[PDB]
């Protein structure tokens, strides 16, 4: 069914499905263990999505380094409200139910089974893809 | 300076779609000056901001206040006098859409700038000569202190 | 109306010219009828494609499997650059046909010369040429992507490479792949007018039977007695 | 060197062209005469191709008055020709040629004024050019027989002259001339904001006067709803104006919300902390018609964004501008009545519940307690506005119309609510549907025809049948007039005063069936 | 300044302030408009002292001293339109309020009181009443 | 009366988009009309398709031997695709 057969599973599919939420802040000793288990790093720390009163890195922010290459994708959540798309905010999402992948970074949107899973067009079709096997098998262990 | 834009806003809605992010609220907020309108994904947590405040906004290229450029990387050991001391809260994102309301005739008058800062989302909507400095794929430093 | 007013180029109203493409491109595309002839005749081409479409897909569904993704690969091709859409491009119209006309050639699915070959490489790419020659027309490219001149050769190239990486290998057991790929299913069929279905429906398709458990005739009416309740 | 040998040619064109004869023929003629040549037969080149097409036209428009049509059908056709031909051919610059070559333009002008097409040609020229000086003065002087709003406002004094006459005539028109009066007004007032908040001042110091300025401040709100079509905030105006110096809070409040044309939970919790402190702010501070529009369009549209934390505090702000009863003691608020404020508050709370959940059948459920509660009158502009939206849908009539029941509650139990129901069916009365075939677009009507109706028996009889006779002058086919005969003569008693006569029975004069028609019309002839 | 105020101000179409004036003008403008208030044509002075009052409350109150001297100039200027926003405008900066009595000799707002005064006075009668009184209860309506 | 091997015969309107009569109208837009179908038990597709008042074209069966009878090896081909299509696609599941 030219996608693909293998996706992302139960905990952490659930745990990535967190870990996206616009409100997950990490505090700089957090993202520092994040990063060892992240075998594709470049070893920079990036900027920190807010700076002040204190450095804190979002979810998705930690995410867009796991994101291999410069690939872009778009998706919807599985809790997207249809007619979200006809509002004012289109693209800007009240609920962050909207994945838009941006040049290898996640700018906006929680990831789920619509995104990450086994569905056509997935994050992980569009990694294939692009990057090929090898990338993607490291994208696979790098979300693990 | 590298300050790409520049204002005064006061918070006009906190959350109005109802609680969605129980650390994190949508602003609505209007600029008394630029009668820019603002949306903008703020965490409340640890920086708490309630109805009808007001606060100096700036959206600049850099911090450092003399055209040196950032290099998007994490220093936290930085003797360069930033600008960011003059400041609150600080958040750090990259300008992803430039919409307006141009036809295939004339340009636009009015443009709506999205920035995301790491997931918060951010609109800028006004005429368009205050968002030149604005283009896209490119980061951008949200300098916001309340005022009395 | 609408497709006409989306893909049909416009080289008449300066003013889109100018705020699209580069002075020296709009004054070369309004001096010459050449270039003008050049994208009439890709937009009446791309009316025959609209008709080839109507008739092979008469119930109006636009989602089809193809290749190459060539929406993503603009995309892609758009954030390597740095192209910015606010600004007018670079990009000559004639060059994009030429462009795509060299592309069509150079996608090859059958090889030969004579009219058999021929006809047969034009059948096998006649979707896909379809496809590339709607989404890489002149108009979009000039209006919606906004593509330069080394962004859009590059993704030439790129097509091409991925649409020769997309043809099916010699040596490939098909027909085990179908197989398999068509037996996994079963595993998943389940059952539940009330018409058979699931692996008992799949057992007789494949275990030709002369007597169907429900056999039925969708048939349909023409007249007004399709509309009218007591006709039919 | 001698032009000779290039303008005795270019005179020679034009006489040996076919058929120039008639015409600068006489300056090309001089021209070639002092300039010399051959003469002789310039005269001959001139009537050789003399084709004599004018008695062509004499024998042809005699012959067609021999047929007996119409001459009068030959004269639209040669002046729609010749006014068209103008307008394709005409030319700014040599307008303003003709105003320099004299200020007032010749006798032919002060000639085609008398026609009405010419002087409809002269305004439809005149209108889209402010700076042709022919043009101006044309437009200027026609108006001293629209009145051009850059020349309107180039100066107070004219702008003044004719604010003030057009006013009079505002005036004068009562409720229903104003449609024509306050625009010409209006629009010129519309052009610049000193002339809007010279004119604002004006009718803010004109409104003082007891003895009738409460309409002088209606048409000064309507002049500054009309200013808010022309995309020009006058939000600082109205506060500056009224007593929003009074209270700085209300004031910076009020004039956000204004100058968006939108709520907010923020400008509102001021309000509400002002009015639920001891003192509260003046409710005329609040009570201004598109704020309460806002709080319309807020509460009754599907949405918008909404807390529940403060949607209790918008309903009972508008609880509080529709209730409270504050007394003036020489412009002293002393006796403060808030005792008709809570009944309120919760009927609009209840209603506006039922209103944004998109209600049909439930509200056939609880009309009972709907009923009971648009005796409330901002209830009932509430309702009026949500089946307002509702109906307005395209095809919302293909299913459930109970909406229009409620208006037979509201404009039977509100006498001033009378022009918006019937300025809601005149729409509804132009519903048109592919769905809905004509005949369903019938029903509709002659079932809005039977509203229309029970409102006129309410009294709004002048501007009914006015409507009535207009669109069937227009639109209305003569069965939907017809029927709309058939229901008054059934429903209205006699004695008929000739106020309603005037205009019901010479439209009356096409049909004379529904036999009561034949009733009515002896008795109202007799 | 006086070229700066017309590349923001140059389009006579518009006789209004611009929206967004204050951003459109600039503090140090506000104290500047005084060196060639004018210098403009009549049109640009009258949409500047417009959008003196779409300027905030606070900015004002601030730069009150410039604007009294601007509308002071406004008070000077051959078209009587200057004169009489001037007239209006007098106490904003300042005070936030406009002056009220302006029958102030001007032949133009006589003749506009000497006929709309008694006009309305004649049409008392059925004088159509603000769009306020339809939202309001019966006690309110009457007081 | 009737065509014998017709045991019953539903008839009904078809919501589903699938089966409703798409045409393309003059502004060159995709219209879906709404029009009644009938499905019966039993088949005798020539004996149908040879009534007066029948669509000839779009009458088709699910028995794919009746079709190779009447039709021929192309169009069984087809309408077996077709079959097969259904019954793998009625769950949801996608297969190339």
């Amino acid at each position: 069914s030219n996608r693909p057969v293998m996706g992302i599973v139960q905990d952490t599919l659930t745990a990535v499905r967190k870990f996206t939420k616009r409100d997950v802040f990490l505090e700089r000793g957090e993202v520092m263990n994040l990063l060892m288990f992240l075998s594709t790093w470049d070893g920079k720390v990036p900027q920190p999505a807010i700076l002040k009163p204190r450095p804190l890195w979002t979810g998705k922010q930690i995410f867009s380094l796991i994101i291999p290459g410069h690939i872009n994708c778009i998706r919807t959540h599985s809790t997207h409200p249809d007619d979200e798309d006809s509002g004012p905010y289109k693209h800007i999402s009240p609920g962050d139910t909207k994945v838009v992948v941006e040049n290898g970074e996640l700018i906006m949107g929680i990831l789920c089974k619509k995104s990450l899973g086994t569905s056509a067009g997935s994050l992980v079709h569009i990694s294939y893809l692009e990057m090929g096997h090898d990338i993607t098998r490291l994208f696979y262990s790098n979300i693990q | 300076a590298g300050i790409l834009f520049e204002d005064i806003f006061d918070v006009k809605d906190i959350d109005p779609e109802g609680k969605k992010f129980d650390r994190v609220s949508r602003l609505h907020c209007e600029s008394e000056s630029f009668k820019m309108d603002l949306i903008l994904d703020v965490n409340i947590q640890i920086y708490p901001v309630d109805l009808g405040d007001k606060f100096r906004l700036v959206i600049a290229s850099t911090l450092y206040e003399d055209g040196t450029l950032d290099d998007g990387e994490y220093n936290p050991t930085d003797d360069r006098p930033s600008r960011a001391d003059q400041f609150e809260y600080v958040m750090y994102g990259k300008v992803y859409r430039i919409e307006g309301d141009e036809t295939s005739t004339e340009a636009a008058t009015r443009l709506s700038a999205y920035v995301s800062y790491g997931g918060l989302l951010m609109r800028l909507q006004g005429d368009a000569n205050n968002l030149h400095g604005f283009e896209v794929d490119s980061r951008v430093y949200l300098l916001m202190k309340k005022l009395a | 109306k609408a497709f006409e007013k989306k893909f049909r180029f416009d080289y008449t109203n300066e003013r889109a010219l100018r705020r699209t493409l580069q002075e020296d491109l709009v004054k070369d595309v309004l001096s010459n009828a050449h270039i003008q002839n050049e994208l009439e005749r890709e937009f009446e081409r791309m009316r025959e494609d609209r008709e080839v479409l109507r008739v092979i897909f008469p119930t109006g569904d636009s989602k089809v499997v193809l290749p190459c993704n060539l929406l993503r690969m603009i995309w892609n091709a758009q954030k390597i650059f740095h192209i910015n859409p606010r600004l007018p491009s670079d990009l000559h119209p004639i060059k994009v046909v030429e462009g795509v006309k060299e592309l069509s050639k150079k996608l090859v699915i059958v090889n030969g010369d004579d009219p058999l070959s021929r006809q047969a490489q034009e059948n096998a790419t006649l979707l896909f040429n379809i496809h590339l020659r709607s989404t890489l027309c002149s108009r979009r490219m000039a209006e919606e992507f906004r593509l330069s001149g080394e962004a859009f050769d590059w993704l030439l190239g790129e097509i091409e490479s991925k649409f020769n990486q997309a043809i099916a290998h010699p040596g490939e057991m098909v027909g085990a792949l179908a197989a398999q790929s068509l037996g996994e299913p079963a595993t998943q069929m389940t059952l539940n007018k009330n018409v058979t279905l699931g692996v008992p429906r799949l057992k007789e398709l494949i275990n030709i039977s002369k007597k169907p458990k429900t056999p039925s005739l969708t048939v349909f009416l023409l007249g007004q007695s399709a509309r009218d309740a007591e006709r039919a | 060197g001698e032009d000779d040998a290039e303008v005795q040619q270019e005179c020679l064109h034009k006489f040996s062209t076919r058929d120039y004869i008639m015409e600068s023929i006489f300056n090309t003629l001089k021209r070639y005469f002092q300039a010399g040549g051959s003469p002789e037969n310039v005269i001959q080149l001139l009537s050789e191709n003399y084709t004599a097409v004018a008695q062509t036209v004499n024998l042809l428009a005699e012959w067609l008055i021999q047929t007996g049509v119409e001459p009068v059908q030959v004269q639209e056709t040669v002046e729609n020709h010749l006014k068209s031909l103008l307008i394709k051919h005409f030319d700014p610059r040599k307008a303003d040629s003709i105003f320099t070559e004299e200020g007032e333009t010749p006798a032919w002008l002060e000639q085609m004024i008398a026609h009405t097409t010419w002087r409809d040609l002269f305004y439809k020229l005149a209108e889209a050019h402010p700076d042709c000086l022919m043009l101006n003065f044309t437009v200027k002087l026609i108006s001293d027989a629209i009145t051009s709003v850059s020349t309107a406002c180039q100066q107070l004094e004219v702008f003044s002259r004719v604010l003030r006459t057009s006013l009079a005539t505002i005036l004068d028109g009562g409720e229903e001339n104003l449609e024509k009066n306050l625009p010409e007004f209006a629009k010129m007032v519309c052009h610049g904001e000193h002339t809007y908040l010279f004119a604002q001042a004006m009718m803010s110091v004109l409104a003082q006067e007891e003895q009738g300025g409460s309409a002088v401040r209606r048409i000064a709100q309507e002049v500054q709803r009309f200013a808010q079509e022309k995309g020009h905030d006058a939000s600082q105006i109205t506060l500056a104006l009224g007593t929003a110096a009074s209270y700085p809070r209300a004031c910076q409040a009020l004039g956000a919300m204004l100058s968006k044309g939108a709520l907010n939970p923020a400008d509102i919790t001021v309000l509400f902390k002002m009015f639920t402190s001891m003192d509260p702010p003046p409710v005329e501070l609040i009570r201004v018609p598109a704020f309460l529009d806002l709080f319309m369009q807020s509460l009754f549209k599907p949405g918008a964004r909404i807390n529940q934390d403060h949607k209790h505090k918008y309903i009972h702000i508008l609880a509080y501008a529709a209730s409270v009863v504050e007394t003036w003691k020489k412009n002293k608020r002393v006796s403060i009545n808030k005792d008709e404020l809570k009944s309120t508050s919760k009927a609009v709370e209840t209603v506006h519940n039922l209103c944004c959940n998109e209600n049909a059948s439930e509200l056939v459920a609880e009309l009972s307690t709907l009923y009971q509660c648009i005796r409330f009158p901002v209830v009932a502009m509430g309702v009026l506005k949500w089946v307002d939206w509702t109906v307005s849908e395209p095809r919302y009539f293909q299913l459930q119309p109970v909406h229009l029941a409620l208006l037979d509650e509201i404009s039977t139990c509100h006498q001033l609510l009378h022009p918006q129901v019937l300025q809601l069916l005149v729409k509804l009365f132009e519903t048109e549907h592919s769905q809905l075939d004509v005949m369903e677009q019938l029903e509709l009507k002659k079932t809005l025809l039977d509203r229309m109706v029970h409102l006129l028996s309410r009294g709004y009889v002048l501007p009914v049948v006015s409507y009535i006779r207009k669109c069937l002058e227009k639109d209305t086919d003569i069965s939907l007039i017809r029927y709309f005969v058939t229901e008054v003569l059934d429903v209205i008693a006699p004695p008929y005063t000739s106020d309603f006569v005037q205009l019901f029975l010479p439209i009356l004069e096409n049909d004379s069936i529904a036999d009561p028609v034949t009733e009515f019309i002896a008795h109202c002839k007799s | 300044t006086g070229l700066w105020l017309h590349n923001k101000l140059g389009a006579t179409d518009e006789l209004w302030a611009p929206p967004s004036i204050a951003s459109l003008l600039t503090a140090a403008v506000i104290d500047n408009i005084r060196l060639c208030f004018h210098g403009l044509s009549s049109a640009v002075k009258l949409k500047l002292l417009l959008g003196t009052l779409h300027l905030p409350r606070r900015t004002v109150d601030e730069m009150k001293g410039a604007l009294m001297e601007i509308i002071q100039l406004a008070s000077l200027d051959s078209d009587p339109w200057v004169l009489m926003v001037a007239d209006i405008l007098k106490s904003f900066p300042d005070t936030g309020s406009l002056n009220l009595e302006l029958e102030e000799q001007n032949p133009n707002v006589q003749d506009i009181l000497g006929e709309l005064r008694e006009k309305v006075g004649e049409c008392e009668a059925s004088a159509m009443l603000p769009l306020e009184c339809q939202y309001l209860n019966k006690n309110a309506l009457t007081t | 009366q009737g065509i014998e091997q017709i045991s019953k015969v539903y008839m009904h309107l078809p919501q589903t988009d699938n089966k409703k009569k798409i045409i393309i109208t003059e502004d060159g837009e995709f219209k879906a009309l709404q029009e009644w179908i009938l499905e019966t038990d039993g088949v005798s597709l020539m004996r149908v398709l040879s009534e007066k008042d029948v669509d000839p074209v779009r009458t088709t069966s699910n028995d794919i031997v009746e079709i190779f009878t009447v039709l021929g090896i192309e169009a069984v081909r087809k309408a077996l695709e077709r079959e097969l299509y259904h019954v793998i696609s009625f769950d949801g599941s996608y297969v190339n």
